[PDB]
């Protein structure tokens, strides 16, 4: 987990996490982010 | 008698003169509005602090032995042990009971003040807007005489119950709440919040059902969320001042916090400004209300004879005013002052600009700024051998907020430069590679992509010089993207580049993603194939179809920046779709009496729903499964009454309180009595999980 492969770390396309994405600065995300 | 006189509550001769200035400011005034704004305030604080402060998560943020970057605002700060954090959260907690019951009150005022600011000043990613307020509103009323009516205090000392106050306790305070609203209205006066850009997809909600009936979707989205917004923050504060306008303005308030505090997750902070909004009323609005009780209520609330002379307020007979008065008017004019200022203090502390101007929670433009990531690259050389490695974008951080400003940024960098070489790792050289989008626009690098960020020059006071400039030339495609973004089908998906001249990209298609395609949309780029280096030169409308599992790179060689596209679709899971589809086709044939052959072996497993006495089910059979039961539970979570829900809610909650309070009792017996045998540890801890049931 501390070291990412070369293969897997340029992926652009690859799907962004979709963990509150389009989130506003001002919000309480809560449980660790 | 005059009109202006009776419109602002002054007269002009009032000013004439810096002994006038300060009788009027130490005028006296009723105290009863301050008192019940104090008891709302500490409620919503005390209620605050086992949520949002996080006293409920506090034992897994600042953990012994666990290695994470901090952001604090000065290096020199680093957190205490865990047990002395429980023990300052602890005065905070009692801070704040003092101040709802008004018992000692400026130590309860200290010993809320400072511990909150030091725990606000530990870490920048924790910083919002209805922080910085609370901060503020705390240290006004740490000098307001809030204890002069209804508080314990009062019925401790007799001088100091149903007592006047001095006039500039309301005025700070009025003034505060008016600038929260009047600064916003000004910072939303930015093209993209008068064009309908920021908050697009707030227009949705339910809340918003009335207002479909009379309008679309596409006006309720400009002329209601934004424009009303931005009407209301400028006007709200004019209203509720002027007696006239009065009652519309606490309407049109009212409604609008509610639906904030339904619409968002901000917290307290809805509460907070209902609870300050009635401010503006009469100074003795309490004492009225409990008049108007019956006698046998009258006999347990509060005092409703007459407020008593007090030493804190200059009386007009002539009484030289003393210190106190002549400190409190300045204390009025050099903070309302610094509070207009401060918002616009940008162009000194250039170091903190980005796209946007300085840190988030001082500024006062809520909402108008959304971003969307794409992807985050993190290299390191080593300093000694010279391999070339890659490390996981959020490796050693909680926040996520290191990807848009360049002080935390270089925190950052300077973290992973001392805890890597516990790893075999020599002297490393850190380079950062995002791409972020402010407002759907095209996805541009944000930090220089060449820059070693652990040696770059960075100060408070000098503009960074390894921050991309905004594009703001590219603003009105906004428009055409969009009509592409709606003439997809269910299943491609697009992604927009914009990229300056001399950098290249490189990318590498994974396997699942065939028919992944490259359109240019504006300039002159260069794409290089690595399998058989062979580079090719696309001009403008052209399209090419990379391969899919190997490496291709796009350099643009323009003067000017170039703007392209990918588009792609996930064969395998169209693959997956289809195979399901039919498996599911067959199954409802099945079940509905056609296909009177004998169903296949591995059907069986399906039709009986249970992986029992037989083979494994195949890859396919497991997703459908999963799918089927996914779905079930979906529509059983949607068939459910309000009340479980409502219980559910108090449930998680008293949850939430319970693990607080038991969590900060273990830490003080841990820090006073010594630490137990580590069974013991254990079990209470395990104690302290339990849930409530
Ligand atoms: C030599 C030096 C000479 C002096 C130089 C400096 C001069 C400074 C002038 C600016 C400061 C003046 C302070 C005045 C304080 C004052 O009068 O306090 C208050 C005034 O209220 C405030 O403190 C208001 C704070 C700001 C509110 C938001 C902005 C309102 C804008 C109104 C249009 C202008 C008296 O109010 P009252 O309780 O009598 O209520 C009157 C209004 N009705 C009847 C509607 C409820
Ligand atoms: C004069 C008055 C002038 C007007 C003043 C108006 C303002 C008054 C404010 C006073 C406070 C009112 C209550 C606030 C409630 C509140 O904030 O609720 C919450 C926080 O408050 C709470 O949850 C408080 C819960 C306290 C625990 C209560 C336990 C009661 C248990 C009762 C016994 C149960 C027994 C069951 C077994 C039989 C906000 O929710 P959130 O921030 O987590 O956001 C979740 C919702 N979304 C997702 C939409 C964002
Ligand atoms: C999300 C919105 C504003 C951001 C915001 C927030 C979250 C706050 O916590 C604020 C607190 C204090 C001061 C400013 C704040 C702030 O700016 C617009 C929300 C708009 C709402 C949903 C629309 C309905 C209300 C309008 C005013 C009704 C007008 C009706 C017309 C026909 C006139
Ligand atoms: C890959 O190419 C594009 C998406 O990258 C898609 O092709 C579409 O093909 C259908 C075929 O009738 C056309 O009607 C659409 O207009 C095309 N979309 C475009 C041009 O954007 C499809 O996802 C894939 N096509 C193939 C042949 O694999
Ligand atoms: C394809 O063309 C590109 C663009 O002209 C070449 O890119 C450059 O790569 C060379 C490699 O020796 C570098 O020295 C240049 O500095 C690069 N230029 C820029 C602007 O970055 C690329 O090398 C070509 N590919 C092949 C296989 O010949
Ligand atoms: C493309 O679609 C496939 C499905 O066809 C997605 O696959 C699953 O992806 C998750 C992670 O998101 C993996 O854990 C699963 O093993 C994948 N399923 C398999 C291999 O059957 C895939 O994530 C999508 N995205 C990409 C970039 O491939
Ligand atoms: C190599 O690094 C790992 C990282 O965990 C460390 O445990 C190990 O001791 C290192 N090996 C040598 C030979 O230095």
């Amino acid at each position: 987990t501390v070291f990412l492969d070369h293969e897997n770390a340029n992926k652009i396309l690859n799907r962004p996490k979709r963990y509150n994405s389009g989130k506003l600065e001002e919000f309480v995300q809560g449980n660790l982010e | 008698d005059s009109r202006i006189g009776k419109l602002l509550g002054f007269e002009w001769t009032d000013l004439s003169s810096w002994r006038r200035l300060v009788t009027l400011l130490n005028r006296p005034t009723d105290p009863a509005s301050l008192a019940v704004f104090r008891f709302l305030f500490g409620f919503l604080m005390v209620l605050d602090i086992p949520q949002e402060r996080g006293l409920s998560s506090l034992d897994r943020k600042y953990l012994d032995g666990l290695d994470v970057c901090r952001f604090p605002l000065l290096d020199a700060l680093r957190p205490l042990p865990l047990d002395w954090m429980y023990l300052v959260y602890t005065i905070m907690f009692l801070g704040a009971l003092g101040m709802m019951l008004g018992l000692c009150y400026r130590i309860s005022c200290v010993l809320f003040l400072l511990p909150y600011w030091y725990v606000f000043l530990l870490d920048k990613t924790s910083w919002n807007n209805h922080s910085y307020l609370y901060g503020l509103l705390a240290f006004q009323l740490t000098f307001m005489d809030a204890n002069h009516y209804w508080s314990v205090d009062g019925l401790l000392n007799a001088h100091r119950r149903n007592a006047h106050v001095p006039l500039w306790n309301y005025a700070v305070l009025r003034g505060q709440i008016f600038i929260v609203y009047f600064i916003a209205g000004v910072k939303k006066l930015d093209a993209d919040w008068v064009e309908g850009y920021s908050m697009e997809y707030l227009s949705r909600h339910w809340l918003f059902s009335p207002f479909k009936l009379l309008l679309s979707e596409e006006l309720t989205s400009l002329l209601v969320v934004h424009w009303g917004g931005l009407l209301l923050d400028l006007s709200a504060g004019f209203l509720l001042f002027f007696d006239v306008s009065r009652s519309i303005g606490l309407f049109f308030v009212s409604y609008f916090h509610c639906m904030n505090s339904q619409l968002f997750s901000i917290g307290m902070f809805s509460y907070v400004m209902l609870a300050s909004s009635p401010l503006f009323c009469s100074p003795e609005w309490p004492r009225k209300l409990v008049s108007y009780c019956p006698r046998r209520l009258q006999q347990l609330l509060p005092l409703k004879a007459a407020p008593q002379p007090s030493v804190s307020c200059v009386y007009k007979r002539g009484q030289k005013p003393g210190l106190r008065h002549q400190l409190g008017a300045a204390f009025t004019l050099l903070y309302l002052l610094e509070q207009l200022f401060l918002p616009y203090s940008h162009f000194l502390t250039q170091g903190y600009n980005n796209w946007t101007n300085g840190l988030y929670g001082y500024s006062w433009d809520m909402m108008v700024h959304s971003r969307s990531h794409q992807h985050v690259k993190i290299t390191y050389r080593d300093g000694r051998t010279g391999e070339l490695g890659y490390l996981n974008p959020g490796v050693f951080t909680q926040s996520r907020r290191w990807k848009d400003h360049a002080d935390m940024l270089k925190q950052y960098a300077t973290c992973l430069s001392r805890l890597l070489p516990k790893y075999n790792v020599t002297e490393p050289q850190i380079y950062f590679d995002i791409w972020v989008s402010i407002n759907d626009r095209f996805q541009q690098r944000i930090f220089d992509p060449r820059v070693d960020i652990v040696q770059a020059a960075w100060s408070p006071f000098q503009r960074t010089s390894w921050v991309q400039p905004l594009l703001m030339d590219l603003s009105p495609w906004r428009a055409k993207l969009q009509e592409i973004k709606s003439s997809l089908d269910n299943h491609t998906e697009v992604v927009f580049i914009a990229d300056f001249p001399g950098l290249h990209l490189e990318n590498f298609v994974s396997e699942d993603l065939g028919n992944t395609s490259i359109q240019l949309l504006q300039g002159e780029v260069t794409v290089e194939l690595v399998a058989e280096q062979k580079n090719q030169t696309l001009r403008e409308g052209e399209k090419m179809q990379l391969p899919a599992g190997e490496y291709h790179k796009v350099y643009t060689t323009s003067p000017s920046p170039s703007c392209y596209m990918y588009v792609y679709v996930n064969t395998t899971e169209l693959a997956l779709e289809q195979d399901l589809a039919y498996l599911q086709e067959l199954k409802e044939k099945v079940e509905n009496g056609s296909e009177t052959g004998p169903l296949p072996p591995e059907l069986q497993p399906l039709l009986e729903g249970e992986v029992k006495g037989g083979p494994e089910p195949t890859p396919l059979v497991q997703t459908f499964l999963r799918r089927q039961q996914r779905l079930q539970e979906i529509e059983r979570r949607r068939n459910t009454p309000f009340h479980e829900r409502f219980f559910r809610f108090l449930l998680r909650k008293l949850y939430v309180f319970r693990r607080s309070f038991l969590m900060t009792c273990i830490s003080l017996r841990n820090l006073i009595l010594g630490r137990p045998s580590l069974e013991q540890l254990a079990q209470e801890v395990t104690y302290a999980n339990l849930r409530p049931f």
